């Protein structure tokens, strides 16, 4: 996560955000035990501004 | 120019270690503190001594 | 930001996406042959996979250098 | 979690005063030696 | 309006001179990358990569020489 | 529409149109040999065809490279 | 800060290649841990050569704009 | 983690852990056979074992050479 | 170190990047020299020596590439 | 030392910018000369010599640039 | 001149690893030649001769691989 | 008196005085080998001396060239 | 005498080393051809011919190594 | 031995001197206690001014 | 040997002198009898001025 916060005059917080998360796209292996035990989440990236 | 070096050292190792294997009835192998297969199909024990 | 990728990156990646799964096939066939080194079927399979992999990596690395040598030749004339 | 503090006073006991307790309780000590005294004297006493 | 000088008119002759090489190179590469083991593919891509090399070297050298002729004439206007 | 061909393309094409039929002869040979591998009449023929194919491809490539380097050396002197 | 025209024409390349200045270091210190992995070698080759072309093209462009300016300033006299 | 290891060490260890205990099996079956060299069961065992150990070490050393060749071919293209 | 340039930093990355291979190969040599006919010792040394070879090659080529980049930039101060 | 100009100052800032490279390179030279077949000594030498080369080139172009600025200003006194 | 480079050292390690083989191989030969038809001498010789063969082969290949590591570094000094 | 000698001469001669007598040792090893080419201990001895000599001459001449190029680039800025 | 180079001197050291092998090997053949089925003759010829083989191969390989040293030095005069 | 001499008025002789002396370092290789009748001496370098 | 002669009115001859002499290094002289047959005379170099 990268962020830069700003204080509004109205008691609001504005932030410019960059978010990246997931597991990595390993080439090494896939196998039933691995898929069974360890969740495949995606991998996702977002960049935006919100207040 | 005078240069001087002095050393003392005292050391002591003493005792024993063990491992082994039995077989019972062509049902059960048993192995103690071996990573082996207990391949002999017959009882073996192995002491180790140092002093 | 999204990871920056140039023209040489593009050219290189075309091979990786061109060989769908070879990159993992050669790992599985190794774990198998290693589990049973003396079966001719497993040997005959692994010989093929390892050959294909070797040729893929050579053709990739030569092509990237050929392009780098054109770009470096053009940039010399800006002077 | 971070926890800073202002420091104005030296240690009590001294470093040397503390080290010896450890050395003797460990048995690592060597000032009991018949020979190294000739040199160690200059370091510890000076 | 897209404006073109004399050097542009020069380099453009090469681009129009090779009708489709620009495309063929990418097509041949995309084929080969799918099956990097067929000798007919490899021999074709070798030939068209090297024609694509000589094309651009000849282009940039010939564009440079005219710049040097022009700068030489212009320096004498004083 | 039809391919632009350079000069090196003409050189390669001389080989391709030189061995009129070898390109397919090799494949047919392989197909039947693989159908019945233990026949020395099939084997004795396939050995010849495969060797001719090897030499053909090799000569073709080596030739192209030589012409490439002659051209490159001439072009360099324009500067 | 204060920044001339040449500084601008330079910074254009920096802000152009967003992340390569980092990626070459991260690829390097991955490879240095394990020099014999083909997947690390094949990546590093392309990143290093891209960085090479980047620095060369930047330096030649700044040189040419300098010499256009020096040519004009020579005529004020 | 282990004292150190490159990618080649790993490829070697894959065989050394793929044949779980063949090293000790061969090391001891010899100590049986030597003490009564003329028993046909003991012989047929030792034959079957030593053939396995042969093929194992053979394919082990060949695989390392092929990966060293593939790496040298890429490192050479950096410069 | 008294002084270390960027190139030194690059080389040191390789050195500190391989923990102990420098000595591992040295020890393996003496072991094998003690029993030149044990398959296990042979199969060990083949690996260590190959790894060492690749380490030195990769190390030395990078330094050269970085030297040429700097030389090219320095040239244009003129 | 007794007398130095601005160019002398610009120059000296490199001679003190690199603390000891001036000796390190001669040291490594004879370590190698004693045993020119040691890989570690070779690798150690290659980088120190490259850094010495770049140090001298970078030093000299700067002094020339400053000379040309000063000559250009002095030309206009008349 | 007791001068011995790194390659000389690498080779000497084998010489000093096989302390006496160098002569055992000749002792066995002489006593075999004294009576060629004895199983105890034949069985001894075989086991010594083979060890000497593998000794000299590992000795020479190691030397060559080190030479090929050095030459690839020295080439980059330019 | 002693003959005059520049800086490059000195950088060269640091090798000829560093390798104490290799230039004699190589001719001795060759004169012994030519006497009986089929002695394993003589072939094994000569291989090392020849390799060391080769490397020594390479490192010497490459270093002299590098210094000659560092000098010419300064001498050019006098103008 | 005719002009002879350093490579000629090196080459000739071998020939003058093996004083008589050059002809011993021929006489052995002339004899063995007379009665190809005499084991006393065969046992001698096998030795002479093996010696000749090793002699010629050592000769050529040595010459080539010195050619490649000289060529490598001559390259840098430029 | 390298030397440069100077004559004092007092008849004292002053000279600049440097001396390298010794034997060649052994080749990391075998020897015999009889050959150690060829004796080791170090390798020494001295450089100074003396009157 | 290399020399330059100068005549002095005192009847003295002055020369600048450099001298090199010796056997060439053959440290691997193989047989004991060859060394016994040939005297070792160490390689020596002298440079000086004398009258």
């Amino acid at each position: 996560i990268r962020v830069l916060p700003r204080f509004s005059a109205d008691g609001q917080i504005e932030m410019s955000l960059d978010i990246e998360d997931g597991n990595d796209k390993t080439p090494q292996s896939d196998t039933t035990t691995s898929v069974d035990a360890l969740p495949e989440v995606g991998r996702t990236l977002i960049s935006t501004i919100a207040r | 120019l005078w240069i001087v070096d002095l050393n003392k050292s005292d050391l002591e190792r003493l005792g024993t270690s063990w491992s082994g294997s039995i077989t019972i009835g062509d049902k059960l192998g048993v192995s103690l503190n071996q990573s082996s297969i207990s391949t002999l199909d017959g009882s073996r024990f192995i002491a180790a001594v140092n002093a | 930001a999204t990871p920056w990728s140039g023209y040489l990156d593009d050219v290189s990646a075309k091979f990786d996406t061109g060989v769908d799964n070879l990159q993992t096939q050669v790992t599985e066939a190794l774990d198998k042959l290693a589990a049973k080194p003396s079966d001719p079927a497993l040997l005959a399979a692994y010989q093929s996979k390892l050959s294909e992999y070797n040729l893929y990596r050579n053709a990739q690395s030569n092509t990237v250098k050929v392009f780098k040598d054109i770009d470096a030749a053009i940039i010399q004339n800006f002077r | 979690m971070i926890e800073p503090k202002e420091i104005v006073d030296p240690l009590t006991p001294d470093a040397s005063e503390s080290v010896n307790n450890i050395l003797k309780q460990s048995g690592a000590w060597s000032g009991d030696d018949k020979l190294q005294k000739w040199v160690r004297v200059y370091l510890d006493r000076g």
